């Protein structure tokens, strides 16, 4: 069904207005993951340092959410897991070999500081934009602190720990019927797919690397069990796809779900790590091709929100989350950066475009064809709603 | 302070010569935030208040690492979960640990003839167990293991050896890559996924001819001049027909796990749904196994585990014709009674009417 | 057969096995009359899944998940998780970044500290003697995050010590506020001036590496074109197009496939470039001699001349012309004897089958060859295909170029690698591909060491005329090639009969056939076949192989004409 | 040295065991519903009802008494795999919590009984025994061996946890991975 199609500039929608709401700490970028870690909370604030030299406070209204506790946290997580996050510290862990063994926290997702307070400012933004959406002051909230979608029930895999996503999502759910999540991140989101694969009130469409990559989930052939049959859609892509051949597969199976899911609440879940140059990707996208999915998003004009996500360069991520964010409030972003505190990371053009490799594409388009073929006809049945 | 840092020296410090020598040729807006940001609980759940013998490193008992406690009195060392009863880290035995061994022999006093005087005595308490008395006064006297099951029993099956930690692996496992590790760092951008470079994976070795796709019959090799024609031909390793990673439609190289099958492999298992379970036995190789011939050649049933010629119920080709054809026309036969016994239930009831 | 294995599962499994083969396998579907199924969950039995789970309401039980579960370790099969490459460059890159990071914590993590003990003394100063006895100050310091000051203080004061201050801070405020918050100030300074100091290196060095480091399939590219690029290959494409052409044959519901190789020639100056860039490189070549330079020349002027049937005149004209911007038959150069001479003097059916196509006014023509001289055709298409492609991306790189907002703000600064305008390699707003072009003579010349070259045509064609790294070692291929085509006498009578039948203007299929057995003639049969079939209306070149025992022509279409074909191969007693 | 010829079916059961409490990470489940003592009490009242000679029934009643006390002190010891150590510590931790001694023959599955017979003859073989007592007791083994494959597809049939209930086997968590095996 895939069908060459090529690369159309992205362009701001004329009618689709809509007062939409801006979460950011100002303490966040402080934590820092210890020593060399891919992700890190620095580029947290590289982000918001360029929407306030931009001047975008003028066109949206910022808050800062106030935290999480345990108890509100415990929604989705076992007592013991929450407690031990918020007890752990590098001065006591040998006092915890049990739980850092059961837990997986010491090994590959450290325990450094600020932890719990990290995770918790995470946690209290998602939810407090899910509820002011859910209440309905705005009609979009943008939290770029949170998104820590591989974080399990009681383990933390993946250098995430709190996984705020489904908190945003139950709160979500408090009020709307039908909440469908849409995760663009090259990894598989395994926390979300799992945590609501024996439902449907949940529909999650992930499109990921498969192969021997990070998690080693995510086949074609997962497709929700329970009364959740047929309401999950896990998209393997390969290698090296390009701007051209993701906006090609992404757009008819988002409008396909849509025209039969017929969702009340999309939250969107908008990571950096599949852009070119990562440490951790593999995929070679720009800056436009990674702003047209949520460009297309917001076209249908539903209550949404974008939450942030991974992010390994804290260049290109920064400049792809300032773009973003210029392009949801129907403004198209002049390509010069102003001087800014952190002008010295963008070199060497100093402007604000990624520029893709020249890395060989090997998504052939039968593959896209079969894939695509078996979501539609999978899908054939969730025309009820 | 003086204390090197990841740049390579203190942090209150320019660049060396050396570096900057190998490294070299020759008001802002927001500052508010602190005004703009109000903070936000509008969320619904506000009202929630919220003699010097050196010990071993390995466990003795099952040979692998891990946090393991060491022996006050013999050099040998078990996982903590490797004791009968387990121990519990949190508590520790207070004082020296003596194993069972140790604890044993200070039992006994090092005197045999209080061994022999206390079997006497075990043997003549029991005498309802007077034949297994020897194992049960023994077994407070052997320190624990994981069980490994008898040499003997592992032989009677060739396609079954034990992996690197004795575990089962039933050579449906690829191999132990080890030094493709260094491999995968190549020294030329040629890394294990075969990206960029099927010039000569197109073609046999041995033979030099083409490897063809059973599902398409095209070795697409496009041209290293144009490459994006190319289809990333993979072979099976138990047939070895070589497939299209577009007719198979999984999308990546099996190299870690296991072994690739076709969709030619018939099955290992079955689930009847109706919920039966399995129609294969394993490998009963060597010469214990009896190959058995039929005398009936037509409707012998007797088995799923066939084996065709020109207890493992030999047959030959026209037989299992002869077999499917008997399914064949019974269905049929079936098929058409039970649309005949359905319209003449009909007829009954219209003709009731 | 023994009602193990359901219908539709038995479908599916034959479908495998008799897929591509339609009729047979609906045959076979009409005669018959036609939980984890995902590889990746497992099942946990109902007696884990009672966890506390605090404070989750009605809603969020009949909602979420606890029994089905998956992890990263059975999907993995215990041994996975394969990584990327990251070449060299890319982690000369990472660690940059890395120190960058370091350096940036440090200093923020310091002033947003600094800031909050700043306020905490513009609290204490106005108050009294006896209230700065009594003064606490709570952990926190009336601040929101409680981890990061005790941070560093502890980096900054040896942490035990670091424990001690922060104590006597906490109880002793109004004698440990100032002498900290002094020595706080102090440090900032010096680690602010030694983070400018080597943020100047920095830049410095990533400007070396960054467009090195984001453009690699360039350097997979030294050795896939000296060693993807031998006869081996060459052959092997077409013999596997050959083979597979073949093999599907015998799926007779697949049409008759096309001739093996096609080709599009458009554009024309790029001819005249390649023998301006062959000619420099034998001027500058010291491996031959001036008579042999000039037989080099004149075979590639004249074969180009003719096969394409390129006026010689107008190619003199605009070659001539070319040269302005900077500061004889084919048979008669085929020839040793010529050349020198030249240059020292300075029943019914076979009737009607004969009769009919002798084609008047000939426009499809053809060429007959061994492997030498489709090398030599091969190497001048690829170099034609890489030209073309770069003079295509030609107009949008100037755009480009020509756009290109300089921030005088960092020049002013020089943040901005002088080095190839230094040298002034980099592309003018004029044609970026005549300055391609004028800058391949200069590295055939070697007026430009080879890595200047390769990083202007990174920066100038930001990612995508890579190809280009080789425009040297192509040519002296090329060239060398063309010199084959003097020696192995073989070779050239082949060639000669070319000349002869590219130069007839009417022939029937008989004189083809009479030019295949005398070319034929010249190798044996352990030599390959193969027509390079030209088609001058559409510019056309069609390459097709030949097994030692195939026809001249590809097969007809009508019944009538390969009759004809038969009865004229007939005609001529060779065995048919 | 003694030699003890298990039927083939019951050594394939013994494999497939062994491959399902390693590389598919499974465990069994407990209380299973027919422990030690039930098996052992069927087969000595199955064999008491036919045999007639009154030593031949007192020596059967010996080797079900001694062969239950043995395994009774000898499970912890070693008959575990090492994955599944955990669950062992877990049911003492129950048991002690409750007040009750553990007892292991009313609360594991035959397959444990398998495994012992299994080890059996290096049991034997390791000891100072009587030739004819270590005899009659691989004759009284081989014995039960032949009932118990009689009875094969009572007690060892296959029900692919993951799908409908009861099966012989349940999957564990990847924190009881984690503690067990990687503790
Ligand atoms: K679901
Ligand atoms: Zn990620
Ligand atoms: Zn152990
Ligand atoms: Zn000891
Ligand atoms: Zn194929
Ligand atoms: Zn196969």
């Amino acid at each position: 069904v895939y069908e060459a199609t090529p690369f159309d500039p992205i362009t701001v929608k004329p009618s689709d207005k809509r007062r939409v709401a801006y979460f950011y700490d100002a303490d966040v970028g402080n934590y820092a993951y210890g020593a060399g870690h891919p992700m890190k909370p620095h580029r947290i604030r590289m982000a918001h340092s360029l929407i306030m030299n931009y001047g975008l406070y003028k066109k949206m209204e910022i808050y800062r959410a106030k935290p999480a506790t345990k108890q509100e946290m415990c929604q989705f997580h076992t007592d013991e897991y929450i407690d031990f996050l918020s007890r752990v510290t590098p001065d006591n862990l040998e006092m915890f070999k049990r739980e850092s063994v059961k837990f997986n926290v010491g090994d590959d997702c450290p325990v450094f500081d600020g932890l719990y307070e990290y995770c918790s400012i995470s946690g209290g933004g998602s939810m407090e934009g899910a509820a002011r959406l859910n209440r309905g002051k705005c009609d979009v909230a943008v939290n770029y602190a949170g998104g820590l979608h591989h974080a399990k029930k009681s383990e933390a895999s993946g250098f995430c720990y709190l996984n705020d996503i489904v908190l945003g999502i139950i709160e979500l759910l408090r009020y709307h019927p039908r909440v469908l999540y849409i995760d663009i991140d090259v990894h598989h989101g395994d926390g979300v797919e799992e945590a609501f694969y024996t439902t449907d009130r949940v529909m999650t469409c992930s499109f990921h690397k498969y192969g021997e990559f990070f998690p080693g989930t995510g086949e074609l052939r997962d497709i929700g069990v329970g009364a959740g049959k047929n309401y999950a859609v896990n998209v393997p892509l390969r290698d090296g796809i390009d701007d051209a051949t993701y906006r090609s597969v992404f757009e008819p199976v988002i409008k396909k779900i849509m025209e039969w899911y017929q969702p009340s609440a999309v939250v969107l879940q908008c990571g950096g790590d599949s852009l070119s140059g990562d440490r951790l990707g593999c995929f070679n996208l720009s800056m436009e091709g990674h702003a047209n999915c949520v460009n297309y998003v917001k076209s249908f004009g539903i209550p949404m929100m974008v939450v942030g996500g991974g992010g390994y360069t804290m260049r290109n991520v920064a400049r792809t989350w300032c773009f973003e964010t210029g392009l949801l409030n129907n403004v198209v972003l002049d390509k010069d950066l102003p001087y800014n505190e952190y002008y010295e990371y963008y070199g060497p053009d100093y402007k604000l475009s990624v520029r893709p490799s020249n890395m060989f594409n090997v998504n052939t388009p039968e593959y896209l064809d079969k894939v695509m073929t078996n979501i539609f006809a999978n899908l054939e049945n969730t025309k009820y709603a | 302070d003086s204390k090197v840092s990841v740049t390579g020296l203190p942090l209150n410090k320019g660049p060396s010569e050396k570096i900057k020598r190998e490294s070299l040729w020759n008001d802002l807006k927001t500052f508010l935030t602190e005004n703009m940001t109000e903070e936000s609980n509008i969320r619904s759940t506000i009202g929630w208040n919220g003699i010097d013998f050196e010990n071993e490193d390995f466990c003795s008992a099952c040979n692998q690492s891990g946090s393991f406690l060491c022996c006050d009195t013999c050099p040998k060392s078990f996982h903590f979960l490797c004791l009968d009863p387990p121990i519990d880290p949190n508590n520790l035995p207070k004082g020296d640990w003596h194993c069972n061994e140790c604890k044993f022999k200070i039992f006994i006093n090092n005197s045999m003839a209080t061994l022999k005087k206390i079997e006497s005595n075990f043997i003549k308490q029991n005498n309802n167990v007077k034949i297994f008395a020897k194992l049960l006064f023994n077994i407070d006297s052997h320190n624990p293991k994981q069980f490994q099951l008898p040499n003997y029993i592992k032989e009677t099956f060739p396609a079954v050896k034990t992996g690197s930690r004795g575990q089962y692996s039933d050579e449906n496992d690829k191999i132990p890559l080890t030094d493709r590790q260094l491999f995968n760092t190549s020294y030329g951008q040629s890394i294990t996924k075969l990206d960029s470079y099927n010039p000569d994976t197109h073609i046999d070795s041995n033979s030099g001819k083409f490897l063809i796709c059973y599902k398409c019959n095209q070795t697409r090799l496009g041209s290293w001049s144009h490459p994006e024609n190319s289809r990333l031909i993979m072979t099976c390793d138990y047939c070895q027909t070589p497939w299209h990673l577009d007719c198979v439609p999984r999308a990546s190289f099996k190299n870690l796990g296991s072994k690739w099958k076709c969709p030619l492999h018939s099955p290992t298992k079955v689930y009847k749904k109706i919920y039966k379970v399995w129609k294969k036995q394993r490998l009963i190789n060597k010469k214990n196994q009896l190959y058995y011939e039929p005398l009936q050649k037509i409707g012998y049933q007797n088995n799923g585990n066939i084996q065709i010629i020109p207890k493992i119920t030999q047959i030959d080709e026209n037989s299992i014709k002869y077999d499917f054809f008997d399914k064949i026309y019974k269905s049929k036969m079936v098929q058409k009674r039970k649309l005949f016994q359905f319209q003449e239930s009909l007829i009954d009831k219209l003709v009731s009417n | 057969s023994q009602d193990i294995l359901d219908l539709d599962d038995l479908v599916e499994k034959v479908d495998f096995y008799l897929g591509s083969n339609k009729e047979l396998f609906t045959w076979f579907k009409n005669f018959v009359g036609y939980e984890a199924f995902g590889p990746s969950y497992k099942r946990l039995p109902k007696s884990d899944t009672f966890m506390p789970c605090s404070g989750r309401d009605d809603m969020c039980w009949e909602v979420l998940n606890d029994e089905w579960v998956g992890h990263p370790v059975w999907a993995s099969e215990d041994s996975g998780f394969i990584a990327h490459r990251k070449n060299q460059y890319e982690e000369t890159l990472f660690k940059i970044e890395e120190e960058r990071h370091e350096y940036d914590f440090y200093i923020e993590s310091n002033l947003r500290t600094i800031q909050c003990l700043e306020t905490i003394v513009n609290k204490i100063e106005n108050m009294t003697e006896n209230e700065k006895a009594n003064f606490k100050l709570p952990p926190g310091l009336g601040h929101t995050s409680m981890t990061i000051y005790k941070k560093v203080i502890r980096k900054v004061y040896d942490k035990e010590r670091g424990f001690e201050i922060i104590d006597a801070l906490h109880e002793h405020p109004a004698v440990t506020a100032p002498v900290v918050l002094k020595r706080l100030k102090q440090k900032d300074e010096e680690w602010r001036r030694a983070q400018r100091e080597w943020n100047k290196v920095w830049r410095e060095l990533e400007q070396k590496v960054f467009f090195k480091s984001l453009d690699h399939l360039g350097l997979t590219f030294k050795q896939a074109d000296k060693k993807l690029l031998t006869t081996k290959q060459l052959i092997s494409e077409i013999s596997s197009i050959k083979v597979d052409q073949t093999n599907k044959k015998i799926h007779w519901l697949t049409p008759k496939p096309k001739s093996q190789l096609d080709f599009d020639f458009p554009d024309k100056n790029i001819f005249y470039d390649i023998l301006c860039l062959a000619d420099t490189f034998i001027t500058h070549t010291t491996a031959y001699s001036n008579p042999d330079k000039e037989r080099l020349k004149d075979l590639l002027k004249y074969f180009i001349s003719l096969f394409f049937s390129i006026s010689f005149e107008k190619i003199e004209e605009s070659l001539y012309s070319h040269k302005q911007n900077v500061s004889m038959s084919l048979l008669d150069i085929l020839h040793r004897s010529r050349y020198q001479k030249l240059k020292r003097s300075n029943g019914n059916l076979v009737e009607e089958a004969n009769s009919q196509g002798i084609i008047q006014n000939r426009s499809i023509f053809n060429l007959f060859a061994n492997t030498n001289i489709y090398i030599f055709f091969r190497h001048w298409t690829t170099i034609y295909e890489r030209l073309l492609e770069i003079k295509q991306m030609n107009e949008r790189v100037t755009k480009e170029i020509n756009t290109r907002s300089t921030v005088t703000f960092a020049k002013d600064l020089d943040l901005l690698s002088s080095q190839l305008s230094e040298m002034g390699l980099d592309f003018v707003g004029e044609d970026a591909y005549k300055q391609v072009l004028r800058l391949s003579r200069r590295l055939i010349n070697g007026d430009l060491e080879h890595q200047w070259f390769e990083e202007s045509l990174r920066q100038a064609y930001n990612n995508k005329a890579f190809k280009l790294y080789t425009i040297d070692k192509v040519t002296q291929s090329l060239v060398k090639h063309a010199h084959t085509l003097m020696t192995d006498a073989k070779t050239a009578e082949i060639m000669a009969l070319f000349v002869k039948d590219r130069n007839a203007s009417t022939t029937s299929a008989k004189d083809q056939i009479i030019y295949r057995l005398q070319v034929r003639s010249h190798m044996s049969n352990t030599e390959n076949m193969f027509r390079i079939e030209f088609d001058k209306r559409t510019l056309h070149v069609s390459i097709q192989y030949i097994a030692l025992d195939d026809l001249t022509l590809k097969e007809p279409k009508a019944d009538e004409d390969k009759w004809k074909y038969y009865v004229t191969s007939y005609a001529l007693p060779h065995p048919t | 040295k003694i030699s003890l010829q298990i039927p083939i079916k019951l050594k394939s059961v013994l494999v497939d065991d062994w491959e399902y409490v390693t590389k598919d990470k499974k465990i069994c489940r407990l209380p299973a519903d027919v422990t030690v003592e039930m098996v052992l009490n069927k087969y000595e009242h199955e064999v008491s009802q036919e045999l007639e000679s009154p030593g031949s029934q007192s020596q059967l009643s010996e080797y079900c008494a001694g062969l239950k006390l043995y395994f009774d002190k000898c499970l912890g010891n070693m008959l575990l795999y090492r994955l599944e150590r955990l669950q062992y510590d877990e049911l003492l931790k129950k048991s002690s919590k409750d007040q009750k001694p553990l007892v292991p023959i009313r609360i594991y599955g035959a397959i444990h009984l398998l495994r012992l017979i299994s080890v059996l003859p290096e049991l034997i073989s390791s000891t100072t025994m009587d030739l004819q007592s270590c005899q009659l007791l691989i004759k009284q083994t081989e014995d039960f061996l032949v009932w118990l494959l009689m009875h094969v597809d009572e007690y060892f049939n296959d029900k692919d946890p993951n799908r409908s209930d009861d099966a012989l086997y349940v999957n564990t968590s990847s924190q009881y991975e984690g503690v067990a095996l990687g503790m």
